[PDB]
Order: structure tokens, then C-alpha cells, then sequence
């Protein structure tokens, strides 16, 4: 199951303040079933990706997202430093890569300037080895697909939503979790039969103003297929102390 | 040491005497199977999964139940307690022998009152309890706890059942009587006899440190007739020569017998049912000789299987069974799965590894890495087929599990259907102007022959067809689609282009490779066959949609030999690859599709086809000589036995295309509860494969260079037979067979189908069961079987999931047509449900020994100094509903107070409106309805007053209080209890208040009585002061004769009972002792 | 005798001239891979009882499958990246169900279990002593 709160829903702290008991359920007992799950670097994420994209694509992307479906996104240097990463350490090399470009960045010659070695590697682009490639102009519905299926996806960029972003190279070749049963976390999703959303309180109240932006722009659209639950059936389906937060 | 029958080496002569044992040599076990091969030294044999050391053993997962348990004590059922003791001067004390004294022991207990009780196996020495036991307690105590399992979850009284489910309960009840006494008798030692009343009658002994103690119960005769009382008037009745052993076998085992019969103390009712569980078992028995033909069979020809054995009668070892009981075997595990792909993965994944590990076969793509090493281009042009095809065959990665699953699923067409991935078609369908899409377009038609997805032929000629836009077009059917519809859709016949399965309607002019591929398709797609396997005359078959001895295979076999030319386009697939290789050649050879290539590569083309198409693989060579002989090896050894549909190349009109169960009968029409299996696209749960590794797979593929087919299946058959559970298997579905057709029965015994069941209990309240609670109860029906017969593994699992109230199974698929294939398999008898209803026979006559009464109740007052005993009551006191001045009452029961000293007034049935007086006819439901108004208007009249009502009962168990008759008593204590405690979803014991017999004058005292039944219920009522010479006052009763029938009735023969209307005792029981020997075999190596 | 229950019930001779057998044999497919294998494909079949009524009546269904498989397909064949997958195949099976703890066999929902509906349903009818 899957449930969503209006809050920035994280898997450290949310369980000390509960949030469950903050939003007016009765969760307090020996439960230990309600999972949270982290939610603060995608809304760092949506923050940065609002700057480029435009919000309703963003939005409309990011609600058929499979939150209990565990993936990743890992990043590639480009196709310079991409290649001085192939040629040094080579025996990480994939196999699709042209056997002509393997047989030339296996020999230890300097390559100041191999006449036929710049033609390989003007001829070279990165889509064709990497399958799922994301692009450097993805349109994000994709993005989020291939997020759906797979457990990993490969981004020539940064700006991507969804899941943590790993590195593939060291750090030389670039610039400056379980299930419960009652998962929960914010950004409502559709994916499944099972993804829920908790009503009760307004839209004009919601504090963060990001998840707000999504809340509007989900429930303006996708009002009919949405699954209300109040805090009363939330608790039926489960059964440094901070100041200046009331 | 060692054994010259099996040729086994033993160490120790203590090891040879057991071992011989196994053949069935005497002389003077933990294992369950023992194989011995003869090319080496090394045997294997099995053990239980409890066996708490696997040292050189190997295990049976199997969840094999436990068919064959013994007996060694006697086999009754109803004990015989006292509940009134008494103590009474005797003339006679002891026996004297010249200077001894015996004491005087009587087969019964001498008290005031002794009545029947049922204690199920209360003298059984047992080795492996059933644990489905029914214990009673006496009536003086409280039995109300036998009535108040199945359904009464939350009854408010800690004591009281709800009078709805006493059906149910005692259904229940009687299942679990029958499930305990499934055993069989033992054979323990005799003992010659010279007591003066028994003179050389010879009497079993039970097991244990004394045996003595047992012969005054068992032996009733044993006892003299040395007092005047009413044990000794029996004695004296009875006849003498009846005792102890009556007839033995005439094969011997030494110096003892083989079985007997004897008389002794036991049941009418438990005899049958061991004698009808011992008809059951025999049935079943198999032959070493037969045993070794089936094995000898199922190996196909690479391996011999010989099984020795002595002459001997007394072996039993039950394996035989019908195709009728594996089917709905078949059937229940079918319905396991449940559109659950977690239950279908591991079948697939490890038949795929067991395949990977007895082929021969070997896989490099070394030999596409070394054809391809000389292909290579000169600089200053980019574009070179021989590197795409490599990058983009990937030989370097050696994971070929797709290879093997998909073998793995030609077994199971009808659950799991394998289709190519999404994913390894053309990107946004491809076009013919792209060397990457070409070569995806080769793998994907070189792949796609292997899978069981129905129309996998209609896919391939669309991919050609979608890349094919804009440069050939082929005829549209409809508006709505086109041409460049995506490959991938094209999964159900419904969608199959009408111009594909007519060729004429493609052009030659305007679609001609469109045209050749199609003709292409038509004539060279590999045809259909099919193999035998199994033994269907030892073993059976489970097979349903097929003849029960033939396995389906989407490809063409032949028989097999090493010496086949390695390219021989005679052959399905190589034929097929070369077909698909021409195509291509002509495809790229006038580069009339490839405009946009400036350089010219048909010869380079032309090379890497070449290559690809006179390769060496031996991958087809296999498939069609070695991989159906193994596949029919491992067949019928699986788990999960193997489940097809018909395959079909491209008669669209007979395509599979979805598969159901049905589980109601067929002159029936109910709710239309399609089954989960119905809910599928494809015809089974879609599993998608690589088309790259099967490629591979099938592209690079050889022997070892020393290859002999005789020695090498010879190897790989004996470790995997020596670790078969074919036996257990079969039990399991004996098993199941008959908790189906219980289910069935008992379920109908309550709720509404038109299933016949006799109703054999119908006097019984109960309410019309509906799903839930049907279903709760074949839950404890379930859970019970599973306890007695210790299975931990399901049973009945998947029939509990929505409506048990079920009346036979089937199962059935539909072609495309419409038409569709039903098939019944045909359940026969089972000995469970025949038991109970046997016993439910019995219970209808002898009700009373399990603590229920028949009838009905009569409240009210009756003083007097008579000892009728209310258990059975003078004509007089009982009115019915046909007596003159009484009133019925319906659920319309309004009371109205009377004013200003006019009395209150009920409303009968009738309409009219009553006083609080004379005979009144309740309904239990009333009453019960509201217990709390009812008992304030009613207490202080039937108290002090001229009330009288008769709650409609129709069983009820009761309560025994015993009181002296020589002083008061008053039960208005216990009447009130009971009214009160009465409420809306429960009742308590009736309490009755039985006088005490005695053998001698007493006074009378006033009693004062309050409920009655109406018929005699007093039929557990064995003796009244047994050690007196008779009764003067209260019940009389002497013991009962006619359980005795055989002893003092002279002319009735010795197997004589008269079973439906009286249990006797004192029957004629029958003692075995047979041999389990293990599964011994010698695999025998074939020139 | 006394066989244990394994589930929770209702509670001149001389040395002979062809006896001897050491050595100088090592089968082709191998006695031990096949028995291993063997033993993997003789685990019987895993039970399936979600959606089904325990003994008090209440479902006991667990209350996806396709994921599960896939990762342990991935898991047993030692790959981070499964090849025979059950999910996402080509097949648009969106029709598909399965048993579930949310359907009672009354085909009804399963949110408040059997057995507080029956005691609710029952304790809506009963009456008491008057004072
Ligand atoms: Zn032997």
C-alpha cells in the first residue's frame, strides 16, 4: 500500500515528529508497519527541475511515478572524458562499444593524434551503447517510464526526478530499502490500484508551497480516479525536540 | 559380506541380516528408496526430512502422507463407565487352588448405574496417532464443549452451543470419529489357557508389562458364574466356545501366523470401518516386477531397472491408482496458481537448470567470435556489418537461461505461455534503410520458432512488414489501422491480417519480399509433433486436453544418432535459418531498399550472411534428436506434471485462447464465477524471453569431441531416478481425491445443491449455510484431514477461495472458433466419505451414546413419589400438536398485561388471545428470541402455576443429576438456570434429574420435577445394580442382549451383525501383519 | 516403534575372488551436480492461501508478484539485471486479477473481518435484566 500526506515526508526525522499523529491519526501503538520514505532530495529535485522545464510537464511526469518500485539513475561523464575513462582502467568496457574502438583504446600508444582513431571517435555517440539513455533533451514523460521499468537508467544530465542520482566514473572525470505494507511519503502517485491520498485538509493550507503547487495541479486534473481516505480510515486501515512548529 | 542378489557390499553380518530384508529374505527402515547401480560402486538411497542426518542420504521433499499405521490394542470405541458406585455382601468371595485364592474379576463394573459413553481408541496401543480424537466425558459432567467448535466464535455463554450449527458440529464430530480410527490391527502373541471356564482357548496378549489385567474386560466369559447377580445371569446366557482365537492363516513366519481372526471385546462399527480402510489400502498393492517394467520404461531405453525379490504373500505397498484421481489432482494444482507468478518461477527456473545440467549439449560464441575474426574493413569507411552483428550479439555475455526456460515451457503450454520481450524489436518499428535494424530483424526471426506464444509467425511477417513501410504495401482490412501498426501488438487471432493467412492478396509486383517472406513463413515454420513418455499402465497420466500417454512438442524430432551431417537443410531450424538468410541476401542485394548508402556493401553483406548461414552449430542437431528423449526422461518425475494445449502452426480457427475451471455440476445454472485462469490475454501468464540469447543459444552450440550416448544418459539417468517421488506423488493424490469427494459430500449434507447425498441427518437443526460460513466449514474440514493424515503442504486450498458449496470439477479451454473442450474426469468411490456416511447411519439409530436426545422438552410442574425416570415418560404427560385443547404459538408472540385484575394474555397462533394456563407449543426460536421478557411473565406460573409448554427442540444435548429417591428434591434450580441462561445465539445442556436404582425396599419422598423429554432418550442406560440378584425401585434394566448377539443367540454365524440399528460388541476381529519393504531397484548399463 | 508426529495435532569364509570395488571410475554429467540439480527441481510447489478463510472465518489473505519473481529470477541466476522476466513483458494483460484479503467469500469487501461483523451484528439484538 501506498498513502500520501501534504509534508515533506522523510525517513529519519518523520518517525520521531510521526506526522501521523501530527495530521490527526491514531497510528500511536506498536505499529511499526508504517514505513516513510524519503522524499526531501525529490522535492530538492522538482525545485531544480522546475528552472528549466516547464511545471505542468514536470508535474504531469512525476504523478505516474511507482514509489514501491525500487530504481536509480547513474550519470555518465561525456563522450571526451567518457573515452579517457575507457582508455584508463579498461577492463570495464561494455561490450557494445564498436570492436574497432576496443581494439584502439587497448594499445598504449599516446594518441597525440592517430589519424583513424579521431574518425572512431567523431563517428562515436553515447545513445548507441547505453540503451536506456535518457537524453540531453528528454521531454520528461520517459524519464519516468524507464524509472517505472528497469532498476537502472543512465543520464547524460543532472537535471532528473525520481530517484538518487549515482555516480558511474570516479570523481576525477566530472566538475564541481525494505517495504512495510503501509508505505507512505508525499507526491500522490497512480501507478497502482493501491496508491492512496489523505484528504482532510485544504489546499490553501498546505505550509512547503511546492507540495502545494503539486497538489493543485494533480487534483485539478485527476480529481475523479483519486483515492480519498480520511485520517479516521487511515486509522481504522492501520489498527531535540523542535519548537516553534504547532 | 555382501548380498547375491543385489550385489551389494556389507560390512558387518548384523548389516547383511537387515539388509536382506528388503528383498524379503528372513533372518534371524529409515530408508525409503535403495538403488544400486552396476557399472560403479556407489549407491544411494533416501530418507524422511526428518531424519536428522542426510550422511551420504539424500531426502524426500515430497509431503507424502501416512497411509499404513497399526493397532495393537483392541479395537472398541465405547467404553462403559460407572456413575452411581455401589458396594453390596457377596456368598462367594475368590477362587481356592489347593492353597490359593484368585480374586473374582468382572467383565463390567459393578455399581448402582453404568451407562455407555464414547472414548474414541481408549484401548489402542498406537505407533503414529491420528490425533483426530472425540473424547466424552460422562453425562453427569458437561459435554457441551463437542457442539461448540466449528462456528461459535463468539457465543456470550462460556457453556452453551448455538442450536443452529448442531448439524455442523456434529457433521464435524463424525468426521473426525471415522478420520481416528483409520488404522490397522496388529497381530501381538497368544497365550494357551487352562483357566476351569476356558479350557484350552488360546487369548491374545496385549503388548505392555502385564497382560493379564486385560483378559476380564476383553474375555466376558472369562469370569464364572459364582454369585446370583446380573453379570452372572449373563454369564450364564452367553455360550462358551466363542473366545479367543477362531481360525489362522495357513502361511507361517517362523513358528507364528500370518492373521487371525479372534473374538474379543470391539465394535460393530469401528470392525467396518478398519475392515473397509483395509479393502482400500489392498487395492492399491503393486509388484517389484511392475514396478521395475514402469522404470524400465520411463527411461527410455538408455537404462534397465531390475528389482529381485523372494515369494511372499504378506507384503503390502499401495501405489496403484486411476487417471480419474490424478486428473483432479491435475486439476486442484492448477487451480493453485492463481494468475501467481512467484508459484510458476521456480518450477520453470529449475527444470531449466536440471535440462542445463544433463544435456550434452555445450554453448560457446566463440565460434561466432572466431567466424567473424577475419571479416574486417578498410579505414575511411564506417560502416561495417561483421562489427554491428558482433556488438550486437553480445558474445562475450554467457547467460543463456533463456534458452533453456524456453524448453521448459513446451511442458506447461497451458499455465505459462513465453513470448519474445517488448524490448528486442526495432526501435519506433524500424525501417529496412538501417543496417542495426536488419540485424535485429535476423535475430528476432531466428528466435522467434522456439516460443509457445500462439501466433509467433504473424508477429515475424509484421516486423518485416513494419520496417517495410513506405517501400512495399500490403492490403489493410479496416479504416483504423495501418500498416505500421507495432509487432508487438499482434497477440491474440483476432488481430491476424486476413491478407497473411490468404498469400494471393499480396502482390508480387507490389510487395515482393513482403511476399517471399510470407511464402517463406507458410511453408518452412516447423511443424508440430509429439513423443511418449510415462507409463500409463503402472503409473497413469495426468494429462487432460491429451491422450494420456503423448507429449506435444512445437517442433519436429527424429530418432537419433552423432553421425548427421552438422548442415543438413532437411532439418526444421537449419533449414529455417537458411531460409531466412536467402531472404535477406535478397533483400540487400539490389540495394533497392537502402537508398542513402553511398558506399556499396553487398559484398560485405553478402560475406557476413554467408558466414552466419554455413556456421557449425550443432544447437538444431540437438534439439531434434536429444532434446525430446530427455524431456520425456524427466517428464514423469516433476513436481508439477506436465500441463499442455494443442499447438497449432496457422489454423486460426482452432487456436487456444483461454483456459477455465469449472467447479459447479452440469445440470445446474448459478452465478457465472469464471475462474482466475479466464483473466488472461494470452492463454496462460505471459513470460517474456531474449530473443539475443536464445539467438546465441541456437547459433553456437556443440558436443564433446568423445561423445557416447549410451554411457553418457546412462550416468545422468541413474543419480536422478535414484531421487524420484513418483511413489510418494501418487499417494498424495489418493489423498486428495478423497478429501475432494468428501468435501463435497459433507458440504451438500448442509447447504442447497442438487448434488444426491441420502440427508441422512436431517432432524438435526441447522440454518441454510451460505458462502461464508460453507466455507469456514470445509476450512475445519480441511485442517482436520491435514491434521490426521500429518500433511503440512496444501489440501483443498484453492476450492476455499469463494463458494465451497461445490458440486464436481472440470476444466476446459476454448478455441478460437468458439467451440469449446469440457472435460469431466469421472471421480469414483471414496472410502472417507463412505465411512461417514456409514456412521452418520448409525448415529441416526444410536444417537444417545454421543450425548444428544431426540425430541422435544415439556416444562412444567409435576409433584409426586413416582420413579419413571424423565428420560422416559408416561403417555400421559406428553401432549402434541394433535391434542385436543392445546395451543400453538408462531413467531407472532404478543403479550398484553390484564387490567384492573384481569389476567394477561399471549396471542396464539390463530389470532386468538390466551390466558397464562393450560398446554402451550413453543418454537425454540421464540424463547430465544427474547429470553429476558419471556422469563419475567412466565417464571412465577410455571413456578406455583397451571403452565405447561413444549420448546420445540429437535436435538439437544442433556445433562444427568442423579438424587436419592428416599428424600426431596426439587429441580427448580437447575430449570431456572437453564431458562435464564439461555439467550439469543446459544443454549446450555438440558439439565434432567434422574432417580437411583436400588436392590432393596426404600422409603419415598415428595420429588418435584420440571422438564421432561418426549421419547425415550434413555438408551445409554447399560445396567442398573449389576451385582445385585435385581431392581425393586427405580429404572430397572439388564444387560442390554442383543449387543451380544453372537454369544447368546445360538444360531447366528460367527461374521454376523446387525450393524445399522445396534453396535454390537464382542465382534469378530481380524489381525495382520504385513511388510513394508523400501524401493529397491538395479540399474543395469545398456551396450 | 512409536513413530514421532511432525505437525501440531488436536493437543571357510574366505575373501572371494570378485569383492573388490576401490576406484577407476568418474561419471560423464557427474553424481553430484545431478543430484544437486535433482534436488532443486524435487522441492514440491510453494502453497497459495492468500484470499482463503482461517479457522474463525476471517480471510487470511496477506493483504507485486511479478516484481517479487523477477528479483528472485535475478537473485538465483546471480545477475543484478534479470533476462525471463514475469513484468513488463509485451503483453498488455491488464485485465488480470488475483486473490486478494480484501474479498470475504460472500464476495464482499474485506475491511471490518468476519468475525466483528458477526459479533457487531449479533450484540445489535440483545437485551438485559430489568431493574
Ligand atoms: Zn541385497
Amino acid at each position: 500500500a501506498y498513502i500520501a500526506v501534504p509534508a515533506v515526508v522523510d525517513s529519519r526525522s518523520s518517525e520521531a515528529i510521526g506526522l501521523l499523529e501530527s495530521f490527526g491519526v491514531d497510528a500511536g501503538s506498536d505499529a511499526n508497519d508504517v514505513s516513510y520514505q524519503d522524499h526531501d532530495y525529490v522535492v530538492d529535485q522538482l525545485q531544480y527541475m522546475l528552472d528549466g522545464y516547464e511545471a505542468g510537464d514536470v508535474i504531469d511526469a512525476l504523478v505516474y511515478r511507482n514509489w514501491l518500485h525500487h530504481s536509480v539513475y547513474c550519470l555518465l561523464p561525456p563522450k571526451s572524458q567518457l573515452l579517457e575513462y575507457w582508455k584508463s582502467n579498461p577492463s570495464v568496457i561494455p561490450d557494445n562499444v564498436d570492436r574497432r574502438l576496443r581494439k584502439r583504446l587497448m594499445l598504449k600508444k599516446d594518441l597525440r593524434k592517430d589519424d583513424e582513431y579521431n574518425q572512431l571517435a567523431r563517428a562515436f555517440k553515447i545513445s548507441d551503447v547505453y540503451a536506456p539513455l535518457i537524453s540531453s533533451t528528454t521531454s520528461p514523460m520517459t524519464m519516468i517510464q524507464n524509472l517505472n521499468q528497469g532498476e537502472i537508467v543512465y543520464t547524460t544530465t543532472d537535471r532528473v526526478i525520481g530517484a538518487r542520482v549515482l555516480l558511474y566514473a570516479p570523481r576525477k572525470y566530472y566538475a564541481s530499502v525494505p517495504h512495510s505494507r503501509f508505505n507512505v511519503g508525499t507526491f500522490p502517485s497512480i501507478a497502482t490500484p493501491k496508491c492512496s491520498v489523505m484528504s482532510g485538509v485544504d489546499i490553501e493550507s498546505i505550509p512547503n508551497e511546492f507540495i502545494k503547487l503539486f497538489y493543485q495541479r494533480v487534483k485539478s486534473i485527476h480529481a475523479n480516479i483519486l483515492n480519498d481516505i480520511s485520517p479516521q480510515i487511515v486509522s481504522d486501515m492501520i489498527n531535540h525536540v523542535d519548537v516553534y512548529r504547532v | 559380506y555382501q548380498c547375491h542378489v543385489c550385489s551389494a557390499v556389507l560390512f558387518s553380518p548384523l548389516d547383511l541380516d537387515a539388509h536382506v530384508a528388503s528383498h524379503g529374505l528372513h533372518g534371524n527402515q529409515r530408508h525409503i528408496t535403495e538403488f544400486i547401480s552396476s557399472w560403479q560402486n556407489h549407491p544411494i538411497v533416501q530418507v524422511s526430512a526428518d531424519v536428522e542426518n542426510r550422511k551420504t542420504a539424500q531426502l524426500l521433499h515430497a509431503d507424502t502422507p501416512r497411509l499404513v499405521t497399526w493397532d495393537a490394542g483392541l479395537c472398541t470405541s465405547f467404553k462403559i463407565v460407572p456413575i452411581v458406585p455401589a458396594q453390596v455382601p457377596q456368598d462367594v468371595l475368590a477362587y481356592t487352588f489347593f492353597t490359593s485364592s484368585y480374586a473374582i474379576q468382572s467383565p463390567f463394573p459393578e455399581a448402582a448405574v453404568s451407562r455407555i459413553v464414547v472414548h474414541t481408541r481408549w484401548a489402542s496401543n498406537v505407533d503414529f496417532d491420528r490425533d483426530s480424537s472425540v473424547i466424552m466425558a460422562p453425562p453427569t459432567e458437561n459435554n457441551i464443549h463437542l457442539f461448540k467448535q466449528l462456528l461459535n466464535t463468539e457465543t456470550l455463554s462460556v457453556r452453551g452451543a448455538n442450536p443452529l450449527m448442531f448439524r455442523a458440529n456434529v457433521l464435524h464430530m463424525l468426521l473426525e470419529f471415522v478420520l481416528d480410527n483409520l488404522y490397522l490391527n496388529r497381530h501381538t502373541g497368544f497365550s494357551q489357557d487352562h483357566t476351569p471356564f476356558t479350557e484350552g482357548a488360546n487369548l491374545r496378549s496385549l503388548p505392555g508389562p502385564d497382560a493379564e489385567k486385560w483378559y476380564s474386560i476383553m474375555y466376558p466369559t472369562r469370569m464364572g458364574t459364582p454369585n446370583v447377580s446380573k453379570i452372572c445371569n449373563f454369564v450364564a446366557s452367553c455360550v462358551r466356545n466363542r473366545v479367543g482365537r477362531f481360525d489362522r492363516a495357513q502361511m507361517m513366519n517362523g513358528a507364528m501366523s500370518e492373521w487371525v481372526d479372534v473374538f474379543e471385546t470391539s465394535d460393530a462399527l469401528t470392525v467396518s470401518i478398519r475392515g473397509r480402510w483395509m479393502a482400500r489400502l489392498a487395492r492399491m498393492n503393486i509388484n517389484p516386477t511392475e514396478i521395475e517394467w514402469a522404470l524400465t520404461e520411463c527411461a527410455q531405453g538408455y537404462v534397465t531397472v531390475t528389482s529381485p525379490y523372494a515369494p511372499s504373500v504378506n507384503r503390502l505397498m499401495p501405489y496403484r491408482i486411476s487417471n480419474a484421481e490424478r486428473q483432479i489432482s491435475q486439476i486442484i494444482r492448477v487451480m493453485n496458481i492463481g494468475n501467481n507468478a512467484t508459484v510458476i518461477q521456480p518450477v520453470l527456473q529449475d527444470i531449466s537448470v536440471l535440462l542445463q545440467r544433463i544435456s550434452p549439449l555445450q554453448i560457446d560464441p566463440t565460434i561466432i567470435s572466431n567466424t567473424m575474426s577475419t571479416v574486417s574493413e578498410s579505414t575511411t569507411q564506417t560502416l561495417s556489418p561483421a562489427s554491428s552483428i558482433l556488438g550486437k550479439l553480445r558474445p562475450s555475455n554467457s547467460d543463456f537461461s533463456s534458452f533453456r526456460v524456453a524448453l521448459a515451457g513446451w511442458l506447461y503450454n497451458g499455465v505459462v505461455t513465453t513470448v519474445i520481450d517488448d524490448s528486442s524489436y526495432p526501435k519506433d518499428g524500424g525501417s529496412v534503410t538501417s543496417l542495426e535494424n536488419l540485424w535485429d530483424f535476423f535475430i528476432l526471426a531466428l528466435a522467434l520458432p522456439l516460443t509457445t506464444d500462439p501466433c509467433a509467425p504473424v508477429k515475424a511477417f509484421m516486423t518485416l512488414a513494419n520496417m517495410m513501410v513506405g517501400f512495399e504495401t500490403i492490403p489493410m482490412d479496416n479504416q483504423i489501422y495501418t500498416q505500421s501498426r507495432r509487432a508487438s501488438a499482434f497477440s491474440t487471432p483476432h488481430t491476424w491480417p486476413r491478407c497473411f493467412m490468404n498469400i494471393q492478396l499480396i502482390s508480387p509486383i507490389d510487395a515482393p519480399i513482403l511476399r517471399q517472406w510470407a511464402e517463406i513463413i507458410h511453408r518452412y515454420w516447423p511443424n508440430p509433433s509429439q513423443i511418449r513418455y510415462g507409463t500409463p499402465n503402472v503409473f497413469g497420466s495426468a494429462n487432460l486436453f491429451t491422450p494420456p500417454e503423448v507429449l506435444l512438442l512445437p517442433i519436429d524430432h527424429q530418432p537419433a544418432n552423432v553421425t548427421t551431417p552438422t548442415l543438413d537443410f532437411t532439418n526444421e531450424l537449419t533449414n529455417w535459418r537458411a531460409r531466412v538468410c536467402e531472404l535477406m541476401k535478397n533483400l540487400v542485394d539490389n540495394q533497392r531498399y537502402q537508398p542513402g548508402w553511398t558506399q556499396s556493401l553487398v559484398s560485405s553483406m553478402r560475406g557476413t550472411l554467408g558466414k552466419l548461414k554455413l556456421i557449425k552449430s550443432m544447437t538444431p542437431m540437438y534439439l531434434q534428436q536429444l532434446a525430446p528423449v530427455e524431456l520425456a526422461v524427466i517428464a514423469p518425475m516433476l513436481p508439477f506434471p506436465p500441463f499442455q494445449v494443442p499447438y497449432v502452426r496457422l489454423d486460426r480457427d482452432r487456436v487456444p485462447t483461454m483456459v477455465g475451471v469449472t467447479r459447479q455440476s452440469r445440470d445446474t445454472i448459478t452465478q457465472p464465477a469464471l475462474s482466475l485462469s479466464t483473466t488472461n490475454t494470452t492463454v496462460g501468464v505471459p513470460l517474456a524471453l531474449d530473443a539475443r540469447a536464445i539467438t546465441v543459444a541456437l547459433l553456437s552450440g556443440k558436443y564433446p569431441p568423445d561423445l557416447v550416448t549410451n554411457v553418457w544418459y546412462a550416468d545422468a539417468i541413474y543419480p536422478m531416478y535414484a531421487d524420484t517421488e513418483v511413489f510418494s506423488n501418487l499417494q498424495r493424490d489418493v489423498i486428495t481425491c478423497e478429501a475432494v469427494q468428501t468435501l463435497v459430500t459433507l458440504v451438500a449434507q448442509i447447504s442447497e445443491t442438487q448434488y444426491p447425498v441420502d440427508r441422512y441427518l436431517d432432524w438435526i437443526p441447522s440454518l441454510r449455510a451460505s458462502a461464508a460460513t460453507a466455507a469456514t466449514f470445509a476450512e475445519w474440514v480441511n485442517t482436520s484431514m491435514k491434521t490426521a493424515f500429518d500433511l503440512s503442504d496444501m489440501l483443498l486450498e484453492p476450492l476455499l477461495s469463494g463458494d465451497p458449496r461445490m458440486t464436481q470439477l472440470a476444466i476446459q479451454y476454448q478455441q478460437y472458433n468458439g467451440r469449446t473442450f469440457n472435460v469431466i474426469p469421472e471421480m469414483p468411490g471414496s472410502v472417507i466419505a463412505d465411512c461417514v456416511q456409514l456412521t452418520a447411519e448409525v448415529f441416526n439409530h444410536e444417537y444417545n451414546l454421543f450425548g444428544i436426545a431426540r425430541g422435544d422438552i415439556i416444562i412444567g410442574r409435576v409433584q409426586s413419589t413416582h420413579l419413571w425416570s424423565p428420560l422416559a415418560p408416561p403417555p400421559d404427560l406428553v401432549f402434541d400438536r394433535d391434542t385436543p385443547g392445546v395451543h400453538i404459538f408462531g413467531r407472532d408472540c404478543r403479550i398484553s398485561f390484564g387490567m384492573n385484575g384481569a389476567a394477561p394474555m399471549i396471542r396464539d397462533e390463530t389470532g386468538m388471545m390466551v390466558p397464562f394456563e393450560g398446554n402451550w407449543i413453543f418454537p425454540l426460536a421464540l424463547w430465544q428470541m427474547n429470553t429476558r421478557y419471556f422469563n419475567q411473565q412466565f417464571d412465577a406460573w410455571i413456578k406455583t402455576g397451571e403452565l405447561r409448554i413444549r420448546i420445540e427442540m429437535g436435538a439437544y444435548p442433556y445433562m444427568l443429576h442423579y438424587y436419592d429417591p428416599r428424600q426431596y428434591a426439587n429441580a427448580w434450580n437447575l430449570t431456572s438456570a437453564w431458562l435464564e441462561e439461555i439467550t439469543p445465539t446459544s443454549i446450555p445442556s438440558v439439565p434432567f434429574m434422574v432417580p437411583i436404582s436400588s436392590d432393596h425396599d426404600i422409603s419415598s419422598a415428595p420429588a418435584v420435577q420440571y422438564i421432561i423429554s418426549t421419547e425415550y432418550n434413555d438408551r445409554s442406560l447399560f445396567c442398573t445394580n449389576s451385582s445385585s440378584p435385581q431392581t425393586i425401585a427405580g429404572p430397572d434394566k439388564h444387560i442390554p442382549v442383543e449387543r451380544y448377539n453372537i454369544l447368546t443367540n445360538p444360531d447366528a454365524p460367527p461374521t454376523q451383525i446387525q450393524l445399522p440399528e445396534v453396535v454390537d460388541l464382542y465382534n469378530v476381529v481380524t489381525r495382520y501383519a504385513y511388510e513394508t519393504p523400501p524401493i529397491t531397484a538395479v540399474v543395469m548399463g545398456v551396450p | 516403534k512409536r513413530i514421532p508426529r511432525k505437525t501440531k495435532g488436536k493437543s571357510p569364509a574366505t575373501a572371494e575372488p570378485g569383492t573388490s570395488n576401490c576406484e577407476h571410475y568418474k561419471a560423464r554429467p557427474g553424481i553430484a551436480s545431478v543430484q544437486k540439480a535433482t534436488e532443486s527441481a524435487e522441492l514440491p510447489m510453494k502453497n497459495n492461501d492468500e484470499g482463503t478463510p482461517d479457522k474463525r472465518g476471517n480471510t487470511k489473505g496477506a493483504l507485486d508478484e511479478a516484481d517479487d519473481a523477477t528479483k528472485k529470477q535475478a537473485k538465483d541466476t546471480e545477475k543484478a539485471k534479470a533476462q525471463v522476466t514475469y513484468s513488463d513483458t509485451g503483453i498488455n494483460n491488464a485485465n488480470e486479477l488475483s486473490r486478494s484479503g480484501n474479498v470475504d467469500n460472500e464476495g464482499g469487501s474485506n475491511q471490518k473481518p468476519m468475525s466483528t461483523r458477526i459479533a457487531e451484528a449479533t450484540s445489535a439484538i440483545v437485551s438485559k435484566h430489568p431493574a
